[PDB]
């Protein structure tokens, strides 16, 4: 299970990495939303990272849950592909030399 | 009430279900040869494009004897 | 005794008379071989062969689909040699339609 | 064999055919006696021209006969000025089968293609009124002469495209399910003109690399219109493609000139500092600015790292500025989404309604959609608009990284989980649809229960949903 | 579960009975297929009192059934008589507008 | 009759010519071997 792992917290590395990446684009479409729309500062270049960790319809709440369903989709997508990012890839011999790298390596 | 959480039992059936069928759909369906060229044809796709930058997109018989 | 190989050999035949349209001369009777032939005729005129069968009494082949009945083996030879001398203008085996005795 | 055998000694006995040894070729070709035919007529004490062998390889064709077709050329027979046009009009419009032509009716419209549209052209005007070799393998492989396709084939000029286009021309008409077994014989085979033109390919490529590759992109003088690589990716040629020899060739295209023996890290260091590619530090192969930035390698690194620069930008717009007036640092965000268009109406080019069917172009195009609209909620001056300007582009800020998400997403995923990708990805699209399917069920089973059950309006067409 | 041995020869007797109906079948398939699709549909003069293709169901006789003979059967059967070449949304395109 | 052997023999030849830097003197006239020998060379020239 040394090869299922460590290529398995890359990829799970890679995925907390794009979910890091979508709360800086809802930090802003948070913080391009409610108050303080113009009372900025260098405020706003920490604010707007850690306020979604924390937490007029005219026609725009049907692609906000449309958009709902397409973010909801590419993070999950990511995070299933992490799930079986090990399966691809004389399963024997490579993980007892993975075996040997890690042991002679301490 | 006794039929609403069955309700609550048979809804979280088949939205559970298909989540895993979901999880698995990749499995079913040699299988070196169908991931090359899926990787060809994207690469092929992007190599499809015009191949200059992005901001200046505005601007734009004897070898057979071998 | 129709061995699994003697089967064989009278079944493709008729095959191959299928796709070039032959007469099969045999002894016409309910027995043996020549029963089994009968049979394969029968079955191979719904996709041209024509059987014709040249004779206790022994019983009659009812598959051939022209039957003529020692005293009887005489006219096979005067009939054979007609067709053996029989010019035809399409002239593919020099004329003279091509003639075989399996034995 | 025991016949035919039987009647050439009587035909042979006769001491007239030593001048007719034309009846004894035609009485073997009525049969199939290959091995007769090579050692007692083929056999050079004779005295025959290899002349008057043209009326016999014309039925050796349409009787079906595939090993005297290569015994006629192994004797000595010009092809290719025996395939007179008066010839080949003989064999498809008397000896072309009509079931196989009512096929190729089928197989033009349902699933038509440039290749099909040439073929079914070939097919009418030979029914109707130069590269003739050409022609008489496409009347072979259409029929299914399994054996025959493969005699013909040998003497074509070119065979690493003809052995391709043959397995287009099958594959495109083993989808027609009019005659499934029909149909199972051209796949089958034209997996055996894959792999015959795998074998004859890698042989091409163990052989020098660039010489191979020439081939590749030939322009054939339209025999398909196509060349050889391009005649495989339309006809999905798996083994053809998937070979190490061609992965090879688009790895040293997508890599451009540079030399892939740098590094990965090594390039990406000189797109930030432009003196670094006048140093040794990049070993491509005067002027090696236009070899740098016109490989594919360095185009698709610009594209995320000014992507990436976009939104930073689109960000800086969207928190200190965007007051009252569409200032400098927006019509700089207003021209950039124009060139961001102004490519996507070029992707409304090569695209025949079928590249929108990826459910990926169609978000970037409705993300541009969605931003001229918060242009025109812009410039109205109104407070309930401007208002409305400005969440239309808050929520158009999710798309723009939706995209690049999916840059991330696909591109490092780009390989063996490429197929576990994609597939799975419309599979969660089923899902999440089952899901709002059942959300919507949900509303109804909330708004039918609670108050405000006799007060509607078109109120209850979009509260139930949200 | 009597004796399993004879419950075990029954079984691999069984299977190459399953074997022996395939290569007559596709043998019978690789010639004219409407000739073939009237043969798993004869009502056989109440030998079992079924077809040869109900026989197959019920026995569970999983080689018989997927190969592509009686597949393509059921695909011919399903789509009915509409051709399985027309295209998929053709036939949807036809069910809203009749004159179609 | 260049059989499928007849020509793996006349033509591993003139590639074993072509390292050792032969003449093949041959009936020059175009048929039989002695035209699909010819090809040979006229192909053999450019390596
Ligand atoms: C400092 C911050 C603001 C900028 C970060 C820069 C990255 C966003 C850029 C520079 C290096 C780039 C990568 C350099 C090498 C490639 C390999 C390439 O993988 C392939 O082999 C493509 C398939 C093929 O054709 O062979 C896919 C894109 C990728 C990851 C590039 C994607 C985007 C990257 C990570
Ligand atoms: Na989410
Ligand atoms: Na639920």
């Amino acid at each position: 299970k040394i090869i299922m792992l460590q290529r398995m917290m890359i990829d799970v590395f890679f995925f907390l990495f794009l979910f890091a990446v979508w709360m800086v684009a809802f930090g802003v479409a948070r913080q391009g939303i409610l108050r303080k729309n113009e009372h900025r500062w260098e405020w706003i270049f920490r604010s707007v990272i850690y306020e979604p960790y924390l937490a007029f319809p005219e026609w725009i709440t049907i692609p906000l849950v449309c958009i709902y369903m397409l973010s909801t989709n590419i993070l999950l997508v990511n995070l299933l592909v992490a799930m079986f990012g090990y399966t691809v890839g004389n399963n024997d011999q490579v993980w007892k030399f993975q075996r040997f790298f890690l042991v002679q390596e301490y | 009430t006794i039929p609403l959480v069955c309700i609550y039992m048979l809804s979280t059936n088949i939205l559970l279900v298909n989540l895993l069928v979901a999880m698995f759909g990749y499995t079913v369906g040699n299988n070196d040869q169908v991931w090359k060229f899926q990787r060809f044809f994207l690469v092929q796709e992007y190599c499809s494009r015009l191949t200059i930058p992005f901001p200046f997109v505005i601007f734009a018989n004897e070898i057979l004897a071998w | 005794a129709l061995k699994p190989r003697m089967r064989k050999i009278f079944s493709r035949l008729i095959y191959i008379a299928q796709s070039k349209g032959a007469w099969i001369f045999t002894g016409g009777t309910h027995y043996g071989l020549m029963k089994y032939i009968g049979e394969v005729v029968r079955d191979n005129t719904i996709s041209n062969v024509v059987a014709i069968g040249i004779a206790p009494l022994y019983c009659l082949d009812n598959n051939h689909t022209h039957l003529l009945l020692t005293t009887e083996a005489k006219v096979r030879t005067q009939l054979e040699k007609y067709i053996s001398e029989r010019v035809i203008p399409e002239s593919n085996y020099g004329g003279k339609i091509p003639i075989v005795c399996f034995a | 064999n025991a016949i035919s055998f039987a009647l050439y000694k009587a035909f042979s006995t006769n001491e007239h055919d030593r001048d007719n040894w034309n009846g004894q070729l035609k009485l073997l070709l009525e049969w199939n006696q290959l091995d007769l035919a090579s050692d007692e007529i083929f056999t050079n004490d004779r005295n025959w021209e290899s002349a008057d062998l043209q009326d016999v390889m014309f039925t050796a064709l349409v009787k079906d006969r595939p090993k005297f077709v290569r015994l006629f050329l192994e004797n000595g027979l010009n092809l290719r000025k025996f395939l007179t046009t008066e010839v080949l009009r003989e064999l498809y419009t008397n000896n072309f089968s009509s079931l196989v032509f009512k096929n190729l009716q089928i197989a033009k419209n349902s699933y038509n293609d440039a290749l099909l549209t040439f073929v079914w052209k070939m097919v009418e005007d030979f029914r109707r009124g130069r590269h003739p070799l050409q022609a008489l393998f496409i009347w072979s492989v259409l029929q299914n002469k399994k054996e025959l396709s493969k005699v013909i084939w040998e003497q074509t000029r070119g065979c690493t495209l003809a052995a391709l286009g043959a397995s287009k021309l099958l594959k495109s008409m083993a989808k027609v399910k009019n005659d499934i077994n029909a149909a199972g014989e051209s796949e089958e085979l034209a997996n055996e003109y894959e792999t015959r033109a795998v074998e004859l390919f890698t042989e091409c490529y163990s052989n020098d690399e660039d010489l191979a590759e020439q081939l590749l992109t030939y322009s054939c003088e339209a025999w398909g219109g196509s060349n050889c690589l391009e005649l495989a990716v339309e006809a999905r040629d798996q083994q053809f493609i998937a070979q190490p020899g061609v992965q090879n060739f688009l790895s040293k295209q997508w890599y451009g000139e540079i030399s892939r023996d740098t590094k990965n890290w090594k390039i990406i260091m000189c797109l930030f500092f432009f003196p670094l590619i006048g140093c040794g530090f990049i070993s491509f192969r005067f002027l090696y600015y236009v070899s740098f930035f016109t490989s594919p390698f360095v185009v698709f690194s610009w594209n995320v790292i000014f992507y990436i620069a976009f939104l930073l930008l689109f960000a800086y717009v969207l928190l200190m500025d965007f007051q009252k007036e569409p200032t400098a640092l927006e019509i700089i965000l207003y021209v950039l989404v124009f060139v961001l268009l102004c490519d996507e109406v070029r992707q409304w080019y090569m695209n025949g309604s079928k590249y929108f069917s990826d459910l990926w172009n169609v978000m970037d195009t409705l993300a541009i959609f969605y931003f001229i609209a918060g242009i025109v909620f812009r410039l109205h001056s109104d407070e309930s608009s401007w208002y409305s300007g400005r969440v239309i582009f808050c929520l158009d800020y999710i798309v723009f990284t939706l995209r690049l998400i999916h840059i991330f997403t696909v591109s490092r995923n780009l390989g063996p989980k490429i197929i576990m990708l994609q597939r799975m990805m419309i599979d969660v699209f089923f899902f999440l649809f089952l899901f709002a399917v059942w959300m919507v069920a949900f509303g109804v089973a909330r708004q039918g229960i609670l108050r405000k059950n006799e007060h509607r309006w078109e109120w209850i067409f979009r509260s139930v949903i949200y």
